[PDB]
């Protein structure tokens, strides 16, 4: 049950970058806030169980020199 | 879609405080019929004392719903709180986003139009 | 190495303006007077001093050591191939 | 669908960046705010998500250096 | 669809450097809120949007050296 | 028209420069703030809108020196 | 020692803007991009280039590639040489 | 042209707001008769009971046009909020650089002037 | 009963990293407003308090090198 | 005394990592606002205060060195 | 009156530690400040005047080294 | 018009720098504010565009040496 | 009067560090707030008052050394 | 009319150091902030407006130096 | 009078160290907030208010060093 | 008139100095503030505008040496 | 590197001012600006 966490979390990465992210919402007595994460922190956290879930290769290993 | 450049952002608020601040009503009876809404229900608490004391404590419904799928709701027609039964007495004029559902308990009073 | 101490010294400088190259190379380098893209060449006349105004800035790369060492390793490499090669290694080198 | 969100986010960049790029609305009691990034991380953003997508070619492989 | 949006984006600069860039505006009730880039970004979009786009030369290529 | 916001950033920046800049304007209910932008960065703007209209000299190419 | 030290001399600057990386050379690494293989670019003269803000062309100062590998070198067959009984200067 | 050097600022201010949250407004009849202006329209909720009950509930309209153009709108015309057909019954003196219009809905009642 | 937290701060870590970690509830007269941490901090606790528990491996010793 | 120690800063620790930390309560008229400490400092109460424990070793002596 | 002192103090330290340092509190129209200080502070004074007082030993005098 | 430009900001570098320049204005129902600049980049400005105009020489050139 | 004004500043000290120190009061019209010192320049002040009074030794001279 | 304009600034000068530059002053919804500056700038203002003026100098040719 | 300010300033140091500088009082409608300082000032205006009154030895002439 | 100014800055020292410097005062709807100058800008006053009045010798000049 | 040499010496110094260039380098390099090439 990662998947759907992997597209929840980018989601919520994608409503946060263009608009669409709430901090407040009131409603004259009813009202409530979240805390915010910062960019950097999604991104780390969406690469980490990118990786970490069955998905395919995003990443390969170093880089070979010849002449 | 509007000549607002403000009404899109009060719907995109409106919208978002129905979604994390509401209920699911379903409404029976009515031209709309078996549909569902989302809608944030309040009761607040009201007494009256008619003669020497008579108090008759009760509450005032409100739903606080988005026009456009409220539409044609006149006034006869019934709604459920999930497992409770209300019925509609009047509908505020848009506010520009939604407007508020004022809600009864219990079987609408007749019609008595004739 | 030689490749690369060929671009190291290549870009002597840079101009940081928000002005149009032609016109930022004009008033902080000079030239222009076209008789008639390449950008513009620049007359290596005497010393010249620019002005500028704040948001320009005329910096030079100090670029590093073409050599910063080269000629060792060199050598070492030189004295192993002269063993291979059964030379002496002055002779080679 | 990813020239959806890449479209969807370009036009949110040019919105932050011209004036329109709505932070809080409030109508009578009704008010929510929603949380802003810095426009370097949504130019970051445009940037690989674009380069995922199937879009042109727009980076070259360094630069050969010749006599 | 780009020379209106050079458009756009100049006029919006124009505003923002004179006195004609609102932050938030409040009648009795409604309000609305936005969020204000700085200047030197804002700079930096209109170039690389302006030198994007088919818009003639503006910045040519390094100054050559003769004796 | 650059000589039209030409001389309206010239006037705005003398009228920012001496009191007449309003930040803020509300009368009772109604309420709105432009935003503010240093003084360096409207000089620098002003220096180069003018420099790139047809406007007379303003600068010299580097300094001679000679004995 | 030998691959390192080609790989740190084969990267000599590093440019940085926001427009594309054609017009970026183009306009800062001189480029012939009026006329894959990215670009290639003439050897003349000292050049200097014209940067908007937000572009910067950086030269990388590499590192010295014989760190003491040759004081290495010199123990390393001292050693050898020791093992196989001749002396060091004929062997080195 | 405001000797003020403050209405000047308040003159912009509502420019502002009404370009940013405004509606276009066509106006019909009267000495204006077609014509377009912008503004901030509202609704606000009001209820009144005519005896032991009787609930008429009803709408009070408002435009807060600028001055400018409602300048000899009289009371009798009437005009039209996209398909929305009010028409002016009061209008608010200068405030500055605006006025707010008090509209009512359909057919204006009758002049019984003379 | 480590299993047990274990779960509970990873899906408040998922939750605060998606929108939804409350900060401050507030009914009509009724507001409470909980603290909140960093998520760096908290990546760390998930990391020791899964350690501690004996899941699975997750760290390896060194690592070597072979010619 | 001390085990009850353990437990009630261990549970505070849990409670503040996940979203179980109040900084204030109000009900209507009736507020009071408790200082928040921080995490780092809190962790080194818990193990200055569990190493005085008669609780089991949880961390060991320097590590020697064979060939 | 050291030794309560001391118990008061710890008391104390161990109150700011979970969560129940009262900051303010506040009644209708009534309401009161306690400042508050850095844990660190708190943490010194406790020790140095548990070594003031005759609690048991604590410190030991350096330490000496031997093949 | 710079003789009158040069004649207001000299004015408003004194009440500046005494006590008359206003930073807002409130009327119980209108109020307004001023942005207020630093009073170096009045002092720059005031040179330059002194310096710009027709008046006398204020400031000569460099300071030869003789023995 | 040493004696005493050592007493109260001990008692201060204490009542600073753990709970005691009032901020402010506010009795619904009636409001009073003291400034607040610092621990350090406080403990600084006890010890130059605690040495300067005639109270007995506290802190002696140097330290010998002998083989 | 720099004499008196200097014994102004010199007046206002005094005003403010004792206790006398007034930085708002409100009446009932009617109030007014004046701008406040530093000390030092208005201080070097007093200076080099007063050296401008022909009163009796303050300064001196650096000095020599004899054996 | 040297000794009436001296035991004044003496008796507002011990004053703010204690609990009782008031910094603001404010009875209903009427509140008066005056002005603070750092307690390393008061503490050097003591220093040099006292020897500047003819109060007995507190300095010594630097040290001789004798073997 | 350098004396009585000499008198009411000393003066104005002392009040700011132990406690009757005030920044503000407000009655019911009418309030007032005053810029709060700093302690050593106040000095630094005190002492010019002291040397510069006729009053007596407070500082001498340099130091000799003699074996 | 000959011709990096040169132009690296060639540049010497540089002046900054929002000053007109021409009064800028009248008051602060001597200039002669009181009697196309600058």
């Amino acid at each position: 049950t990662r998947q759907e966490e992997l597209a929840a979390a980018r989601a919520a990465l994608h409503d946060l970058m263009t608009g669409k992210r709430v901090a407040t919402v009131q409603k004259d007595g009813r009202r409530v806030e979240f805390t915010a994460t910062s960019v950097s922190d999604l991104k780390k956290y969406i690469a980490e169980l990118e990786v970490q879930t069955g998905m395919t290769q995003r990443r390969r290993g170093p880089a070979g020199f010849y002449v | 879609d509007f000549d607002n450049l403000f009404d899109a952002a009060i719907a995109r608020a409106d919208e978002t405080i129905r979604g994390y601040m509401g209920t699911s009503a379903t409404i029976t009876s009515g031209e709309q019929s078996g549909a569902v809404i989302r809608g944030v229900f309040d009761d607040p608490e009201n007494i009256s004392y008619a003669g020497q004391g008579v108090r008759v404590e009760g509450s005032s419904p409100s739903l606080f719903v988005r026009t456009d799928e409220v539409r044609q709701l006149r006034r006869g027609d019934t709604l459920t709180i999930g497992e409770e039964n209300f019925w509609v007495d009047r509908v505020s004029p848009d506010d520009g986003g939604s407007c508020h559902l004022w809600l009864g308990r219990g079987v609408p009073p007749a019609v008595n139009r004739r | 190495q030689l490749q690369s101490a060929i671009v190291k010294a290549m870009y002597a400088a840079t101009i940081e303006s928000e002005l149009d190259t032609q016109s930022a190379m004009d008033f902080i380098l000079g030239a222009n007077s076209q008789e008639q893209y390449a950008a513009a060449p620049v007359r290596l006349g005497g010393a010249k001093v620019p002005h500028l105004m704040p948001g320009d800035s005329l910096n030079l790369q100090t670029a590093q050591d073409t050599d910063n060492g080269y000629s060792v390793f060199e050598q070492s490499l030189l004295r192993y191939i002269a063993a291979g090669l059964g030379v002496s290694y002055e002779q080679l080198s």
